[PDB]
């Protein structure tokens, strides 16, 4: 709470592993 | 020379390991040749049992809202050298973990394979000695236990291998909802327009006691265990022969 | 070859010890094969034995946590491995001490260490972790 | 990864009558006689069939209406329109009979009345009866009736022809 | 019968039954009926030492039931 | 160090995959432990990704080359170690250069298989 | 005689012995029948039994030699063979001298075990 009052190179592989990911779900489902 | 035995004794090794496997393969094919006479006998005695708990349910909405133990009874082979049967029900096992999930697997191997990779969730295991016929009593003894596991569980599946041709093993699946929810929907079934092929059937079991109900469940419920365990075996035999026979071939290319 | 049995709980152990990049003074090399030898290191995880031995070495968690009773026996007097190699380690003059010191370090490591160790779940302090523990077979 | 119930590979379903529909006249029962997933009858054509369910015995003809039986340990009699009859004997299970012509009897043990011994069945009641007398308790003497009760159902069955 | 009140479960009755059936079966056919009738199951845990502990919770010899 | 450190297990992980590949050919794969298994489907996915197209071999391999930075190389298979591309296609990393040249073969691998799902789907 | 009999014993033991050691590592120790296990347990103690600290090698081994009588050696393998110590533990036969000794290791297996029974028992 204390914390609360005072306080891309690397994205581009995530967004691209999320969407193989998806892509293997979706197949999965229908 | 030493090197030139090297190989010498090599080849020896590989002569031996032919001559038992092949000896293997005797001794599944009697097996195979004795246990083909059920493909014959087989279809006919689960008709009704098709009534009881024949129902193509999603695979979400049963397993989502489970307040209550989900107990799986997979059905394993003793030995390996089976083929890939284990590792798919593995894989159908994994499908399906819940935070309810308890197992009775049956067979060593998924005892091994599961008591490593589910410690806690698995309770204990079945074991038969493939010496006798599998049996009625084989199979009371699966759900006997099975009950004992969990009492209070929403459903037993029994996941085992259906033997469909010499060369085709599919992975098969017998739901059996326990007493509570059966005659729930066997009510339903009764009363209402839903469930017409049931209807006649659930008001056949109405109209009579209470106990003949929960024999009726039980009985039913040790056939389809049974026809699971036979299944099973006739394909572990074949799935055998198959798989030592690409044993023999890898040991012939060496 | 052919079930956690004492001799295989050990024997793992005392394999993981024998990796090295640079000769071992005799003192720390001794100490820490008596250790795993008396089973010290049986609620040690195999990945954090170079971890442990590092710490016992390099460092003295009984002085670190103000627990340390010893006169003489530590491991940073490094003038004892000549006492050692006259009078061995199995001898009433340092036995007593060396027991003692092995048993504050154990805990002391088990409880402050091991447990932090077995905790994390973060990529970025797992991958911090992978590099420690690689870094400490190359240190000790 | 849906997996297939393992009914779906069995092509015999039951076939239920709607109850608004008119009737037949049949002059032959479907039966299906069933020990330990093994059919020693298969969907046969027969005149009649008698099996003893625990209020009593019935005589199930074509067209009987739809009804579930609990079988007790007792013969059962099968009389084809030839003029035939084949005599079993069962040990326990379920007949479930349907109004458009076929009886499923599912027994745990369907015998031929052949193959049972008159002689071994009698000597078993004697060494029975005297292992009820030395039965310690309650649990054990119910099981050993249990066993006197099949013996006895078999040596009278027997006994009647 | 009586044996509901005991507790003993319609499936133990059965098996009871059906060795009791193949009993009285001729010593000539006995052989293959009573492969049908011969429990071979038990219920096996990994002990901690990678032993077998056998669960009591099921009997498998219908004179224990 | 950490170009040291993933050599060094990549190295680790091939070897076991070798001494594992006698039992695989006599046998079959499916008579392992199931961490050896994991063990094989890492290492064939390791031995896949080694393989790269050159840009002088364009005639032979059929498919434009690539140049990979080290800090790529080091990236790439430092993940793949940890598990994180399990669930990718093993043939996704066959003759291909970095990471998200894997991931992109993979998401059109992953393209193709949904349209012949939606082909064989249709056909009932 | 006793002599040259309990030799060929012995030596058409091991031979089997590996003949089946080939069947024990394609099929398991489970698939072999009763009598091969016997002779599997039993051979299995005649290799171990075979061993023998010298009295020359007392740093190599770190334990104190043993000198077996010609009739001692003749006797312990005797009763080996037809399966008087059967129900003895392998390793007590592992460098050893004659019965005598291999009699007093058990009994010190016997002993260490129960107290790490006890240890165990008190946890
Ligand atoms: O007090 C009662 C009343 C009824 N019942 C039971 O309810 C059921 C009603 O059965 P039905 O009414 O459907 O037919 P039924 O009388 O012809 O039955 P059977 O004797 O031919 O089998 C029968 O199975 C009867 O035994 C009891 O057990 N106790």
């Amino acid at each position: 709470e204390a914390a609360e009052r005072n306080p891309t190179g690397d994205n581009a592989r995530d967004r691209l592993l999320k969407e193989v990911l998806a892509l293997q779900a979706r197949i999965n489902q229908r | 020379s030493g090197k030139l035995r090297l190989y010498k004794e090599k080849l020896e090794g590989y002569n031996r390991f032919y001559s038992i496997v092949k000896t293997i393969k005797m001794v599944t094919l009697a097996k195979y040749r004795a246990a083909q006479g059920r493909i014959r006998t087989r279809d006919f005695s689960l008709r009704y049992t098709e009534l009881a708990f024949s129902k193509p349910q999603a695979s979400r909405d049963a397993v989502v809202a489970a307040k209550n133990a989900l107990v799986y009874i997979p059905i394993t082979t003793n030995r390996g050298s089976c083929g890939a049967l284990n590792s798919n029900i593995v894989r159908c096992i994994d499908s399906v973990v819940s935070s309810k999930m308890v197992l009775m697997p049956v067979g060593k191997r998924g005892i091994d394979s599961f008591s490593k990779l589910y410690p806690d969730e698995f309770r204990y295991g079945i074991i038969n000695d493939m010496k006798e016929s599998m049996h009625f009593g084989y199979a009371t003894f699966v759900i006997e236990n099975a009950y004992e596991v969990s009492k209070d569980a929403d459903r037993y599946q029994v996941i085992f291998n259906r033997f469909v041709s010499a060369g085709v093993q599919r992975n098969a699946v017998y739901n059996i909802p326990s007493y509570e929810k059966w005659k729930e929907d066997l009510a339903d079934a009764a009363s209402s327009d839903n469930q017409k092929n049931r209807y006649l059937f659930a008001n056949a079991l109405q109209n009579e006691e209470e106990q003949l109900i929960r024999d009726f469940f039980d009985f039913h419920a040790a056939l389809a265990v049974l026809n699971a365990v036979g299944e099973n075996e006739l394909s572990e035999q074949a799935a055998r022969l198959v798989a030592v026979e690409g044993q023999l071939t890898n040991i012939s290319s060496l | 070859a052919d079930v956690q049995t004492i001799p295989m709980i050990r024997g793992a152990r005392f394999v993981a010890l024998f990796n090295q990049k640079q000769p071992s003074y005799f003192m720390n090399a001794i100490v820490s094969l008596y250790a795993c030898l008396n089973g010290y290191l049986d609620d040690v995880k195999v990945q954090y034995v170079k971890f442990y031995e590092y710490l016992l070495v390099h460092r003295d968690l009984g002085i670190m946590y103000g627990t340390a009773k010893n006169k003489f026996f530590y491991m940073y007097v490094q003038e004892l491995n000549y006492l050692i190699r006259f009078f061995t380690l199995n001898s009433p003059i340092l036995h007593g001490e060396l027991e003692e010191m092995l048993k504050q370090h154990t805990h002391l490591f088990l409880q402050h260490y091991q447990s932090k160790m077995n905790a994390i779940k973060s990529e970025k302090d797992v991958k911090a972790l992978k590099n420690l523990l690689y870094s400490c077979k190359r240190a000790v | 990864h849906d997996l297939p119930e393992g009914f779906e590979f069995m092509e015999h379903k039951v076939v239920n009558k709607d109850i608004h529909a008119p009737h037949e006249n049949l002059e032959t029962l479907r039966l299906t006689l069933t020990r330990q997933d093994e059919f020693l009858l298969r969907e046969e054509p027969v005149k009649c069939v008698t099996v003893t369910g625990t209020n009593g015995e019935y005589g199930i003809y074509p067209g009987h209406a739809y009804k579930i039986v609990q079988l007790n340990p007792s013969p059962l009699t099968v009389e084809y329109t030839d003029g035939t009859t084949k005599k079993y004997f069962v040990s326990g299970g379920f007949a479930h009979i349907n109004n458009e012509g076929s009886c499923d009897v599912n027994t745990v043990e369907c015998t031929l009345l052949d193959d049972l011994d008159l002689a071994i069945a009698e000597k078993e009641l004697a060494a029975q009866q005297a292992a009820l007398g030395s039965a310690k308790d309650d649990k054990a003497k119910s099981v050993v009736e249990i066993r006197i009760s099949v013996i006895e159902a078999v040596i009278a069955a027997l006994k009647h022809h | 019968s009586s044996w509901r009140d005991h507790g003993i479960s319609y499936l133990k009755y059965l098996n009871v039954c059906t060795e009791t059936l193949h009993s009285t079966v001729k010593e000539s056919r006995r052989a293959k009926y009573e492969r049908w009738s011969k429990p071979c199951y038990t219920a096996q845990r990994p002990d901690g030492a990678g032993g077998q502990e056998t669960i009591d919770k099921v009997p498998i010899h219908t004179k224990d039931y | 160090v950490d170009h040291y450190n993933v050599a060094q297990d990549v190295v680790q992980m091939l070897t076991k995959y070798r001494e594992l590949q006698d039992i695989i050919a006599v046998l079959g794969i499916d008579e392992l432990s199931e961490e050896d298994k994991l063990i094989v489907d890492r290492a064939r996915k390791l031995v896949k990704f080694l393989s790269q197209p050159f840009q002088v071999a364009e005639v032979f391999t059929g498919m434009t080359g690539h140049y990979v930075q080290l800090d790529d190389t080091i990236d790439s298979f430092s993940g793949l170690l940890m598990g994180t591309y399990d669930q990718v296609p093993e043939m996704a990393f066959y003759m291909v250069g970095g990471i998200n040249s894997v991931l992109e073969k993979a998401k059109k691998m992953a393209e193709e298989a949904a349209e012949l799902e939606k082909m064989r789907r249709a056909r009932v």
